[PDB]
């Protein structure tokens, strides 16, 4: 279910919010991944140094 | 209208995390009557249907947009 990669100095894991099996809300180091169109959030991206 | 402006903000807000899909579901068995009149009072669907396309969705307002054509 993951996607992992790293740039600068930030890593980050991207899950797709289908996969999560559940969607928690979550603190602000959490990215949310907003589609261009639907205006949705599909996908959190965790970062970590 | 400030208050408006609030609303505003609220609603573009609830929809990024449900996504207009799960919202109408919610609405729809949320029962809310005052802010979503179906009863009756013409010019107060007007200002609720208008409003809701002037937030820039409207797709809430199917439901009532038929009651229109029912009062007229």
């Amino acid at each position: 279910p993951n996607l992992l990669f790293s740039m600068c100095g930030f890593e980050v894991r991207i899950l797709p919010r289908q996969r999560m099996e559940e969607v928690v809300s979550n603190d602000e180091g959490v990215w949310d991944l907003v589609d261009e169109r639907t205006k949705q959030r599909t996908a959190k991206a965790y970062l970590k140094v | 209208p400030q208050g408006r402006i609030f609303i505003k903000f609220l609603f573009q807000e609830l929809v990024n995390e449900l996504g207009l899909d799960e919202l109408q579901l919610r609405l729809n068995s949320s029962k809310l009557d005052g802010m979503f009149p179906l009863e009756g009072d013409a010019e107060h669907i007007r200002y609720s249907i208008n409003f809701f396309t002037a937030i820039g969705l409207g797709l809430l307002t199917e439901d009532m947009r038929s009651r229109l054509t029912i009062i007229q």
